[PDB]
């Protein structure tokens, strides 16, 4: 299975600051990487289906990027409603793998 | 607005085959998509189970080929698992999804 | 010192000119590309910007290419009939032996390059490559160089080298391009020609580099590849047939011919217009993946990702402008599955491609074919993936399949398995080495047994003076003996004849090589004499012989009953300029190249 | 169905046999390699283990190779004179036209392969490659296949293909190997032969793969490369000269000849012994980098690190056994700087290499030359580095230089710039594309103007029946006309002659093709007749003609005064089997291949 | 300059345990990497001149390894006298670069 | 047993050219080696200065080409720096070495 190693594991910022979650794949994935948001209790709602293409009904501040083996989810102007886990999933290869997940607290 | 709803038994006895019914509303099962199953452990790590095609050809995770078996009923638009040889390590919150786009609300399986 | 210098000169000189030519070609390719590119960008911008209103958009889409096409036509038309729309076939003909001086003239250069550029700019609507024209240009340049420097064989070699260089430059691809050129253009090639071509290509590459500042396969896999190749060959045969017939129809059908006569540019323009509407992105191009550059399409085809699976996973979004990282999104539609889209493209390009080829302008017809092949390959790959989602007991990468298809189909079209090599070079990887090659071979087998090459077909349509055998071309090549085309006029300087008579003869004809005869009655050859020498002797015929005028004996003698074809072959291979004919020993006549050429022409055109 | 099957058969059959041959070759290469490798390992172990005492060590070093050499010799000697020590030249000769049936016989196979293996095992002391023998083997196999299947041309093509495959297998290198083979062996080659060769190579590669489970350049840089190439060419010329003379001396000098006659194996053994002492690691090999395998040396030469600088930084340690990661440590010494060591190697290999080549056994002489070239290149690179430690305004990587040298020198030796291509393939990188090629070309220029090829030289020494022109080989090729070697015996079936006489003639000679004459006195040709047909007619000569026996006219007629060389060329190119001679129209005689062969032999050996 | 990034920066082990200091190069170095020992106050004495070749007068427990872009210094059976900084230096390319350095305390 | 010994002034005024004499014992300067200079900052980070060949051709660090100048006297077997435009950032402990094998004891330069 192609491993999706991501970082940083934990983050703690204020309201307004920028956050950047980085994912890395062992093999080449291309741009076939999707990002999720999971608030504790609820199902993980997708944010960005292909690296740098946002889903319908999502804010513009969730800016994804990358290709090949490295990818980045960048979030600017963080709100109190964005206390959640963020996963990256690949879907180039079978089986479909995921990242471990980045929990995000705020001050 | 495609919507997926899981249903099944929560508490299960180990070494007894479990099955989860995932019902669909807003979209037909016969459409060409990846009708997939995924599960999340208590430690918050996602694992992909597998999926069925529009025709019926099933694809699984190589690590869980022996135990997993996934089927559908085209009349009711549903997905049925038949996960056998259940172990305490398998205890997880399950998730029935349409590939990557839409996800079900999920159910907490306990062994 | 002097000796050393002399030694350096000939070989070195030869090398140097070639190098220069290569450099020039490279420069042309770079500059031409630049010219194309900016124009394309501008067009794109216009498309983006002009507005949301439909009519305006349509106009933008449709007018610009049309105008370009017209421009291309106009320049071509003014100079000569054999200027525009002709490259490889002409070159091949030249190589075979018959020379068309119109082809190698440099007055033609400026009008053709511009046309080519225009065509390129017009781009993926018109759907044409640059190869043949480029090759022609290269050949012309080579010829010019030769002239400046100033034997036939040497000249031919030079031309070949030039062609090879041209081929390389278009591909930006030294190693295989030359080989491909050799395969297609010539026969009876030497390794040194090839080497020269390679050198030229290398030089071109170097030039390009300099100018950069400006700017593990399984066993069923093989089987699958073979199948793909076979399919391509099948398709290619059909394509070839279409090419052969459509062109003929155009030539023939009276109204069309009349129209062409009136205004070729008009015809071309009309064709462009027809193409353009069909292409038009929101009406029908959403299905055909229209909104793409020429290279872009290729890139999309040979993409590493497997499309069907991706689609299944997630519905891709249609962007405002085609994504540089994700070209393949253009091929998707919700109502028409990617497969469906591919099929549509295949159907429509074929329909259009022939038409495009037909229109009179400087344009190349290899790249489009290659693209088509790739598309077909990709479809097959996709199908395979669908069949085996897990894969074969590593997953099926359809990019490879596409590549194979491209290699195979083009080869089938062109009767040249150098295509595979070219494809490999383009890829940058030699991991797909065997299967692709095998596929190509298969394609060739099926195509070369049924049909002639694209180029061959074109030549046939033209009725150009090319002697060798071609499939599906009914002609009397074996029947015509030397008796029918030989020169009956001779200047028999027999031993027995008097001196005054000889003098008179000399005064009259002044031929390069006079035959020496035994006696006037028998007319039997006993060698040859040169004219200047004879004159000298006179100034100073048994008597003459006694005095000591050199009798260069006839090395080889043709019969009147020997076939034309054989004679031609002989001429080609031994690098001869003239040859006498004997019937029962008698000097019946004298075969030159000119006579042969005439014969060939006659054969072509009754 | 049946038709389809038939269609599949010929072409498919042709392909299949070739594929099989390729596979076989691959198998041979793998198995042979395995055989070599284990033996080598064992030898190494013995060397390590036998002890600290000197005498024993010496014996270990010296005896094992000697014995192997002897073994190789013995097998070679027993069968035939032209078996052992001959490959490429023989093949070339065959291609040219003259057939030596001894060369293609399969009884020879088992004795030669073993010898080759032994030679390989003996390894870097004796200092010999495997190419030529391998090629020969391949050719033999091809011939066998052809026989099994059972025209001349086709056979020749097959042979060529086989040779190409063999070349590929030794190199484990499909793309360029075939090309190289084509360059060296043949002339008047076709693209389809090349294609076939390529296919074979691919097949071999595939087989190898299957069997794997068992087991940015600057402007002064170019100038430097050119200089290197020139140097190589200079050196190569000298080497060639040495090869030419040494062999001649061996042939000549009476005592040596006598010794050879007595026991070739003894001579070989003696040579091996001589080599071995010189090699011996602690005495003199510490300077020559002796303690290394054949590939190991190459690896060391083409290493990415720059040695001089490293040495300066830190004194390297001499290990107990040569490090797999750091092969180059073997080249260093404290008293003799790396440069010095390299120089020594160059001096000594040259001295030895010729001797090695001389000894009668199945052995290849390309790899050693390549290695030598590489060494020279490396030295130059090192020098450059020393000059410019910082580098040119990226640092000088001497590996590249070494590679270039290898490419260049070998090419110079071999008169073939396919060498460069081969080198590139070996490397795996096409970034050194131009400069290396240029260097190679330069080398060729300097070498091919002064000397003949290694192979050519060998051929000359042999006095084998190869007609074409070679530099530094005084011979009367232009003088001998058809008059001297033509068959005066003819069977003139003139129109005028009676029927009984004709019958008698038929009974007597039964030739394949009888000449048809006009009348008995004049002896003038009016075409040809076949024998079987004539017989049939008789069962059922003006009268005969009237009755209706087909007069196939003479297509082409030679004069008696035409040169042999020209005739030979004609025979080669038009693929003819026989040809009549006319003097003033009269049927003087009849040229076949046999006569030509005889003539060639005569020319070779007075 | 070709950067020599090494890890881990700090280490604290007992007497007898194994330690492994890892060096990584941006470009390919080959095996042309040397290791040093610097005790606070003294000059840095070399340990292993080429990756996996110890210097004369050094214990056998200092075992180096690696090639290409990654290298490792492994020390087994650590003594009280080995409280020192350990650097890796490359010397394939010019200029010659070094690692930052690993300080090593003990319990 | 090759031995290197540095000597020179410790305290220096900035923008005034410094020079350090490195004496050699046990080995000749005329041998083919890399007679190199290296310096260590107070934060314990090593930087390579450059070296002279057996002939005399000097090689330096690209970052410090302008200021550095290194020479030798073959009679005495010594190495001389002439480091100009001295800055407080240059404050370091210097080290004269034979490439990689042997190192000098070093001197503490202060600005
Ligand atoms: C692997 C198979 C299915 C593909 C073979 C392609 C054919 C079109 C090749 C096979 C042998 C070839 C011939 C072999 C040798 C020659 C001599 C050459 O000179 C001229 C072409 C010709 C007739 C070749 C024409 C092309 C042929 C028929
Ligand atoms: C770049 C320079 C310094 C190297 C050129 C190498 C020569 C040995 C080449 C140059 C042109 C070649 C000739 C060009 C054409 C032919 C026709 C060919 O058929 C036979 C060989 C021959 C005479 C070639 C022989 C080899 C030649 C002299």
């Amino acid at each position: 299975d192609i491993v999706m190693t991501q970082s940083p594991k934990f983050m703690s910022t204020s309201v307004g600051d920028r956050v950047s979650v980085t994912c890395k794949a062992s093999q080449n994935v291309g741009t076939n990487v999707a990002w999720y948001q999971q608030k504790p209790g609820q199902s993980p709602k997708t944010l960005i289906y292909w690296a740098s293409y946002r889903y319908s009904g999502v804010p513009d501040r969730f800016t994804g990027s990358g290709s090949g083996t490295d990818f980045t989810l960048a979030i600017s102007n963080v709100q109190s409603e964005d206390l959640a886990e963020y996963f990256c999933q690949q879907y180039n290869s079978y089986p479909l793998t995921f990242g471990s997940g980045t929990k995000l607290e705020l001050k | 607005d495609v919507q997926l709803q899981e249903s099944g038994p929560g508490l299960v006895k180990p070494s007894q085959s479990l099955s989860l019914t995932c019902t669909v509303t807003g979209d037909s099962v016969t459409s060409d998509y990846a009708w997939s199953w995924i599960r999340q452990f208590p430690g918050k790590k996602l694992e992909w189970m597998g999926y069925i095609t529009y025709s019926g050809n099933t694809i699984y995770n190589p690590s869980l080929k022996s135990r997993i078996s996934i089927t559908r009923d085209t009349s009711k638009n549903q997905f049925f698992l038949q996960l056998k040889s259940v172990i305490i390590e398998d205890t997880a919150t399950y998730y029935c999804s349409r590939g990557v786009d839409y996800w079900g609300q999920g159910t907490s399986v306990t062994v | 010192l002097d000796w050393l210098k002399r030694k350096l000169f000939c070989v070195g000189e030869d090398w140097y000119f070639l190098t220069v030519l290569g450099v020039l070609m490279a420069l042309i390719s770079f500059t031409m590309s630049f010219t194309v590119g900016r124009v394309v960008r501008a067009h794109k911008w216009l498309y983006r910007e002009i507005g949301d209103s439909h009519l305006l958009r349509y106009l933008s889409w449709t007018v610009y290419p049309v105008a370009l096409v017209s421009f291309s036509s106009g320049f071509s038309q003014s100079i000569t009939p054999f200027s525009g729309g002709s490259g490889i076939p002409e070159l091949k003909t030249i190589l075979s032996g018959v020379v068309l001086e119109d082809y190698l003239d440099i007055k033609n250069f400026g009008a053709k390059a511009v046309g080519l550029t225009c065509t390129l700019a017009s781009g993926s609507t018109i759907f044409l490559g640059k190869v043949g024209p480029f090759v022609h240009l290269s050949v012309m340049i080579a010829a010019y160089l030769g002239r400046v420097r100033a034997n036939k064989s040497k000249r031919n070699e030079m031309l070949v080298a030039g062609a090879a260089v041209g081929v390389a430059t278009v591909f930006a691809a030294p190693f295989s391009g030359v080989l491909f050129c050799i395969e297609v253009v010539s026969s009876h090639f030497s390794v040194w020609d090839y080497w020269r071509g390679f050198f030229a290509a290398t030089c071109g590459a170097f030039m390009f580099r300099l100018l950069a500042v400006f700017n593990p396969f399984d066993l069923p896999e093989i089987f699958f590849f073979v199948a793909l190749g076979a399919i391509c060959g099948v398709a290619s045969c059909a394509y070839l047939f279409c090419q052969r017939k459509f062109l003929g129809f155009v030539k023939t059908n009276p109204v069309l011919s009349k129209l062409m006569a009136t205004s070729k540019p008009l015809y071309s323009a009309l064709a462009a217009l027809v193409l353009a509407s069909v292409t038009y992105p929101p009406g029908a191009g959403r299905f055909m993946a229209s909104r793409l550059s020429m290279r872009e399409y290729l890139d999309s085809l040979l993409d590493h990702n497997s499309w069907a699976l991706l689609t299944r996973q997630a519905s891709p979004p249609w962007p405002v402008e085609p994504d540089p990282q994700n070209l393949w999104f253009e091929w998707y539609h919700p109502q028409f599955t990617i497969f469906g889209t591919l099929a549509f493209f295949l159907v429509m390009k074929f329909w259009m491609l022939i038409l495009a080829t037909t229109i009179p302008m400087p344009a190349g017809y290899f790249m489009p074919i290659f693209i088509f092949g790739a598309a077909i390959g990709r479809l097959l790959g996709e199908a395979l993936s669908v069949a085996f989602p897990e894969g074969i007991v590593n997953p099926i990468m359809p990019g490879g399949y596409a590549l194979a298809g491209a290699a195979a189909f083009s080869g089938a079209v062109t009767h040249s398995i150098s295509t595979a090599l070219l494809a490999f070079e383009l890829t940058g990887q030699i991991v797909h080495a065997l299967p692709v090659l095998m596929a190509v071979l298969a394609a060739n087998a099926i195509a070369q047994s049924c049909q002639p090459s694209f180029y061959d077909g074109t030549i046939i349509v033209k009725k150009l003076p090319y002697l060798p055998w071609i499939r599906g071309r009914k002609i009397s090549s074996h029947r015509v003996t030397v008796e029918h085309f030989m020169n009956r006029a001779i200047t028999t300087l027999a031993k027995d004849t008097p001196q005054e008579e000889v003098v008179k003869v000399v005064t009259s004809t002044d031929m390069a090589e006079y035959p020496l005869v035994a006696s006037t009655e028998s007319q039997t050859l006993v060698g040859t004499m040169r004219r200047a020498q004879l004159v000298q002797a006179l100034q100073a015929l048994q008597d003459i012989l006694a005095e000591g005028c050199p009798v260069e004996p006839v090395t080889l003698k043709l019969s009147p009953e020997t076939s034309l074809h054989q004679a031609h072959n002989l001429f080609e291979l031994l690098n001869l300029q003239s040859l006498f004919v004997t019937s029962q020993g008698r000097a019946v006549g004298f075969v030159s190249w000119v006579e042969l050429e005439k014969a060939i022409s006659k054969l072509t055109n009754p």
